[PDB]
């Protein structure tokens, strides 16, 4: 029933349908054996859709709320949409404690996931309030941060998974945080140390790369 | 847009 | 709506109810406005089969959100179905795309469904003029299309055969009723000729359908002020793309 | 791509 999943997932992905993808992986997960970078990227990128769907139109509607009786009927559908979004963070985040990390198994490994737990607080913290945001913001900030100094100990600078987790460490800086001179900082820095060993799939390390010269131009604009 | 990860 | 459900399979936690039968329309009307701009469309569907349910004749703009909602609703399968099965056709592991074909083809027909129901209960029966009832019979016209591009044996003919019915009857009223620049009627035009040209398979008649819907507007079109004016040439320039393919 | 009304 494994290749099975697999494949399901991979044509659910040809066919833009994430909710099919995303179940089928997190059924191979539940398994409980180590993913292999096919798989785990079938998993990254079926959640990825799903909870982008979410954050997307939580931004459209909380910008038609901050540009305004009807007032209480957008407040609530604002919520059922965070609602929905703290499923599918819990899912995952649930997923990365039970099965992934657990089983982690090598550094390149461990920093997908710590990344992506990361990533997934992150999202968390993007509609969270009071002291709940505050739990939020530090679980995103201690799984970015472990993440980081594996990558620093175990991998090449223009790894793409250890660029993936500055992009998105950076941004965690610039938006959630706020402090946006160690954003650009953390950027600039892994920009220009993967910069220097491109004289060594390049094509995967550059996408991202292009990404962090972007964020740096707007954040220095 | 900022950008995060693909 | 923070108390609705859809299923996967198209199936919801349904509309037939003191829940939604207790919301002023007003209220389900900025609900859609909401869900279209934050492009989820099985609420703003929802929202609208809500709306249409409760037996009122649909003003223009709550036409277009209806057709709009729906369409993406459907447009979503249409699009998973027409991957999957040209993934198939390129090809143990065939059972299984099979299947998965079929799980979409599946939600397909309940989507539409339960708009040629909302169709036939309520749009259609309550039209009160030419225009809408132009409206609501392509619209019957290209859901039965819809599900023509799927169907197969016999289920196909009839699926065919009602979906030719309605263009066709709402082909005679647009022309009896309504200018040749009209939006309706050139959108009407422009997927009747469509199913002429993939449905029936006759590609000439589908070019004759869309060059004389074309021409004609293209006589009348001084009359317009720019406002209306853009609204027919979006449809005409998609007329005048689908002859230049169908001539290529 | 055919096309059909939006």
């Amino acid at each position: 029933e494994k290749t099975e999943l697999i494949q399901k997932a991979k044509l659910a992905e040809q066919a833009e349908r994430y909710d099919d993808m995303a179940t089928c992986m997190k059924a191979v997960t539940e398994q409980g054996a180590e993913l292999s970078n096919e798989e785990r990227n079938l998993l990254s990128v079926a959640y990825k859709n799903v909870v982008g769907g979410r954050r997307s139109a939580w931004r459209v509607i909380s910008s038609i709320e901050q540009k305004t009786k009807k007032l209480q009927l957008i407040k609530d559908y604002r919520e059922k949409v965070e609602s929905e979004l703290r499923s599918i963070c819990t899912t995952v985040l649930e997923l990365l404690d039970k099965y992934l990390i657990a089983n982690a198994t090598n550094p390149e490994s461990k920093v997908f996931y710590l990344k992506m737990k990361g990533d997934y607080f992150r999202y968390l913290a993007e509609v969270a309030c009071g002291d709940d945001r505050k739990q939020t913001i530090d679980n995103s900030q201690g799984a970015y941060q472990e993440a980081f100094d594996i990558s620093k100990k175990e991998m090449q600078p223009t790894h793409p998974i250890r660029l993936g987790l500055a992009l998105n460490f950076s941004v965690f800086y610039y938006e959630i945080l706020n402090n946006p001179e160690l954003a650009c900082t953390l950027a600039k820095t892994a920009f220009d140390e993967a910069i220097a060993e491109l004289d060594t799939s390049y094509k995967d390390s550059t996408l991202i790369m292009q990404l962090l010269r972007d964020n740096l131009t707007l954040w220095t604009s | 847009r900022q950008r995060s990860a693909p």
